[PDB]
């Protein structure tokens, strides 16, 4: 109830970040969420003394109906000074990966509750877009803590830490972790035990507010079911030379990430100038080549670390038929987890959807498992990219990305 | 007396560290200190500015003007050094109304409200940067010192507190009267409705009476300005736009000057007539920016500009946007990387046209400069009417599929359907993804010397078919493509090539069918030709046969 002062960081303004186009149901949305925040105090009109302004959307969390107000805070984010009072958003819980159920709760709505700093206000400011600019933008900048804002969870920890107390003496088993709006909750219960026990967690925020209008929700996750993508090489029994090609090359790469593999032995299989289709034997010192190089890829790559002061970087491949690889790497080579998606949900004809739900899933893994979110390379053109993916977000983060305008070769050794 | 409500003043500081003006006063002639004594008498009388002390130490120097051809001198501040040291604004003119996403009004009636500006007060705390001094007579006495209470003329921030200022003083009216519009534009109220006549001229009074709840005073003789309207380069009528005229100059000679002139002028006219086209004229820009130098004009950019005073030879409206009604989009090729669409509602009755053009880069294909045309317009669409429209596109349906569904990359466009107008987009080749059977295969190489340019190219094949070429003024780059042009020159209508190259797989896979490159053009050719094509790769200098003998016959 009393603010606690907040800067910039060091020569360092305030955004002032360009409203992208918004659809007439989004406007139309976002005029009836602010008029409500605005009587409810936590927002107000400004005028044109303040000149920031950071973008904003809607949209619609999985599962629902209403549509959540959905601030880009990106780049006040980045401006924002870092958080290290005392306690320093938490170091990482490495339990919460290994537990059977983590559900994802929304509770932003709590932030509300907590007056912002009167002279940071102003870089909160955002504008809800008319259509065709035929009115002034709605103009308002915060009054309180801001959904999507990384100050939010750091001033607001305080009183998380006192509301979920008597919850987690009484469930100390339990993994309970905060990243920006979401709330994640780790348990190794059955599932309709677990849900219960979610519900007896929302029932700690409900009566400490006394109405949320999405902390109902419950996005449910399975991390020790998640899956990873080692490198695995064909078993035939008839090789063509464009299958040994296609094994020499994929050794190749593999050779990068593992030392000692060979491919000498393979090579020589192909010596002459043979039709692609024709069938090639393997010779004893090729297949004892392979299977050497079989035993080197079931062994983990050496020298791989989590830093957490550097940035955590993933790559996307299409693979095609709904398939998608992915690896997430700090260093070339040192994957720190790769994986592939295929369930991509109602998006069997639309690429862009489907890439935007993988990048979500994968950014939640990023969070679950490092507590943070990684840095996309997307392979997907720009203008593509950013017409279409505000249309398919569910989360109420939003990580960084860069786009890929080259087509890897290596997509064919994911495959 | 009436009360009247304040307008609330906008806080206002100078950016962090700076001071306010201390600019000396230039020296003024005798007969234009009397003259700028007078104004400011008079402004003064108004409240406008009022004199202060010599505690002050700011000052801005101020100017007489002669009103040209009149005897009637004008006062000029120059704030040019206040603005400098002032803070930024909210700017709201940004984005301005496209005609476009207008809707047909019935009548749109003109207020005046100039008066209503300076009843708009300066932040107190401000106003003593705003000083400035009219010097004395021979300099024998102090010059008068005065600062501004309102918001002054050519400062920084009066445009936006203005423009916010009375968007406070309307919204209330404008909310509990939804069947009406206003826009503010200048010192001029636009009002706009379907209502008949009377009610409309009736919400004119209200509007006057409400906008007296702050003292702000309207002209009774209503204004003189009455559709149509010129504005921002338009012309906006009840129930149609267009551009202001578009008149091309004739001209035997032109200048880097004159083209800059003349693409802006078509620039403008490609938003309602439709294909207007720009590319070989601005061709003739590329790099030079000497305003004066002269250029040939070739025969493909005459050619041009011909067509497009064709196009511009009689007027061409466009219409208004009707909500009720979906909104399309069709979108035709025109070549050399133009593109050129029409939205409209209703058949023949476009709401605006405009025109797309090929991005800079090494390699294309139609379909992705369609996608990216695509994408352009939903984006312009989504501004202007919120919506995106439904597409139209000269792309059958099954070769939209099958290079979505093969396509390295991501890729979407919104609902459409296909229009049968030629020329179609069409796939001009695709690679096989696996071996072809009973194809010969080719395993192509080729190696440059840095320092000679000399370098070889060639190929080796599995029915003892082979080929290697001396080359001059070459690259590594350019060898390796140069290879695998030959061995489509030289293969049947079915073929299997090996390439260790990843600069040219890098290329082939991004799937262009027009390049910079005239050797990367040929390969296109050549690939269209055929009607099976295997592309396989495989890692240089690692004793993969066929690879390694056509490696050891180029690098020597
Ligand atoms: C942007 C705008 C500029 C001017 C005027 C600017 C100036 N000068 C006048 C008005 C009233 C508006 N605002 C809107 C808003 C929605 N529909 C319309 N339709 C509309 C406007 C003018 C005419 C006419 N004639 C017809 C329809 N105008
Ligand atoms: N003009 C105008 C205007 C408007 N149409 C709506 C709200 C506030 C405003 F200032
Ligand atoms: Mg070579």
């Amino acid at each position: 109830i009393e603010t606690v002062p907040v800067k910039l960081k060091p020569g360092m303004d305030g955004p002032k970040v360009k409203q992208w186009p918004l659809t007439e149901e989004k406007i139309k949305a976002l005029v009836e969420i602010c008029t409500e925040m605005e009587k409810e105090g936590k927002i107000s009109k400004i005028g044109p003394e303040n000149p920031y302004n950071t973008p904003v959307f809607a949209i619609k969390k999985k599962d629902s109906t209403k549509w959540r107000k959905l601030v880009d805070f990106r780049e006040l984010n980045k401006r924002t000074q870092d958080f290290w009072e005392v306690q320093l958003g938490i170091p990482h819980p490495a339990g919460l990966k290994k537990k059977k159920s983590v559900t994802v709760l929304d509770v932003g709505d709590a932030y509300f509750s907590v007056p912002l700093d009167e002279d940071f206000r102003k870089y909160t400011a955002f504008t809800i877009p008319s259509i065709n600019n035929e009115t002034p933008g709605i103009r308002y900048q915060y009054n309180v803590l801001p959904q999507g804002w990384k100050g939010s969870p750091a001033i607001f920890q305080s009183s998380m830490t006192k509301i979920l107390e008597p919850f987690k003496k009484q469930n100390p088993d339990i993994v309970i972790y905060q990243y920006m709006d979401d709330l994640y909750v780790g348990s190794d219960l059955e599932i309709g035990q677990h849900r219960t026990k979610i519900e007896e967690l929302r029932q700690h925020l409900l009566r400490w507010g006394l109405e949320p209008p999405f902390l109902w929700m419950g996005y449910e996750l399975h991390p020790d079911k998640w899956t990873v993508q080692p490198i695995v090489l064909p078993e035939k029994d008839s090789w063509t030379v464009n299958d040994i090609q296609k094994l020499v090359g994929k050794l190749n790469w593999a050779s990068q990430i593992y030392p000692g593999i060979k491919v000498r032995q393979l090579s020589k299989l192909l010596r002459g100038t043979k039709a692609l289709t024709e069938v090639i034997p393997l010779t004893e010192e090729a297949e004892l080549e392979l299977a050497e190089n079989r035993e080197i890829l079931k062994e983990p790559v050496h020298g791989v670390y989590y830093d957490p002061s550097k940035d955590l970087i993933a790559e996307i491949q299409k693979q095609g038929q709904g398939q998608w690889t992915y690896q997430i790497y700090q260093e070339p080579f040192k994957n720190l987890k790769t994986g592939k998606y295929a369930r991509m949900r109602g998006a069997h004809t639309n690429d862009v959807k489907q890439l935007t739900e993988a990048v979500q899933k994968i950014t939640t893994e990023s969070i679950v498992i490092w507590g943070k979110t990684p840095k996309f390379k997307l392979p997907i053109q720009k203008e593509t990219w950013e017409t279409w993916w505000t249309e398919y977000w569910q989360a109420t983060w939003i990580p960084e990305w860069e786009f890929v305008n080259t087509p890897p070769l290596v997509k064919l050794w994911y495959q | 007396m009436v009360p009247i409500s304040p307008i609330e003043t906008v806080p206002v500081k100078l950016k962090p560290g700076m001071d306010g003006p201390k600019v000396k006063q230039w020296p003024l002639t005798e007969e234009k200190i009397k003259a700028l004594v007078e104004i400011c008498t008079e402004m003064e009388k108004e409240g406008k500015i009022s004199k202060i002390g010599p505690e002050n130490p700011y000052n801005t120097p101020v100017f007489a003007i002669k009103k040209k051809d009149s005897t009637k001198w004008r006062k000029l501040v120059d704030f040019r050094e206040l603005n400098k040291r002032t803070q930024d604004f909210w700017e709201v003119q940004l984005g301005i109304p496209h005609p476009a996403g207008l809707k047909k009004k019935k009548s749109v009636t003109v207020l005046d409200v100039g008066d209503a500006y300076f009843s708009v007060p300066l932040d107190e705390d401000f106003r003593k940067y705003t000083a400035f001094t009219i010097p004395s007579i021979n300099n024998e006495t102090p010059g008068i010192r005065y600062q501004y209470n309102v918001l002054p003329q050519g400062w920084k921030g009066s445009p936006a507190i203005f423009q916010s200022s009375m968007t406070k003083i309307l919204e209330p009216f404008a909310a509990q009267n939804p069947d009406i519009v206003i826009y503010q534009y200048m010192d001029d109220l636009y009002v706009g409705s379907d209502l008949e006549i009377g009610q409309h001229r009736t919400k004119i009074e209200e509007l006057r009476q409400h906008l007296l709840r702050w003292g702000l005073t309207t002209p009774d003789k209503k204004h003189q300005k009455e559709p149509p309207f010129l504005w921002m380069g338009y012309e906006l009528h009840p129930d149609k736009w267009t551009v202001q005229p578009i008149v091309l100059p004739e001209k035997d000679s032109w200048t880097v000057n004159d083209i800059q002139k003349l693409v802006g002028k078509l620039n403008w006219a490609s938003q309602i007539y439709p294909g207007i086209k720009v590319r070989q004229l601005s061709k003739l820009l590329r790099g030079t920016k000497a305003l004066t130098e002269v250029i040939p004009l070739t025969e493909e950019a005459e050619l041009e500009l011909a067509e497009n005073r064709e196009i511009l030879k009689e007027p061409v409206h466009g219409v208004y946007y009707d909500p009720s009604k979906d909104l399309i989009a069709e979108i035709q090729k025109q070549g050399q990387g133009q593109w050129t669409y029409q939205i409209y509602q209703e058949p023949f009755k476009n709401l605006k046209t405009g025109k797309y053009a090929r991005m800079r880069g090494a390699h294309t294909n139609d379909v992705k400069q369609l996608t990216e045309a695509v994408q352009k317009i939903t984006t312009e669409s989504i501004v202007i009417w919120g919506k995106t429209p439904k597409f139209k596109l000269p792309i059958q349906k099954e070769t939209w599929e099958t290079w979505w569904t093969e396509y390295w990359q991501a890729t979407w466009i919104p609902e459409w359907e296909f229009v049968n107008t030629p020329p179609l987009v069409k796939l001009w080749y695709q690679l096989e993804k696996e071996p072809i059977v009973g194809a010969e295969t080719f395993y192509v190489d080729g190696a440059a010397n840095r320092e000679t340019k000399l370098g070889k190219a060639g190929y080796v094949t599995n029915k003892g078919r082979q080929k290697v070429v001396p080359l001059t003024n070459t690259t590594n780059q350019k060898t390796e493509l140069q290879a695998i042009y030959l061995a489509l020159q030289d293969s049947g209508l079915e073929v299997n090539i090996v390439t260790d190259s990843q600069y040219a797989l890098g290329i082939i896979q991004a799937q262009p069918d027009k390049s910079e490159s005239e050797l990367v053009n040929q390969i296109i050719e050549q690939l269209i030709k055929k009607e099976k094509v295997y592309l396989a790769w495989v890692p240089a200098h690692k004793g993969i046969g066929g690879n390694e003998q056509v490696d050891k016959l180029v690098s020597a």
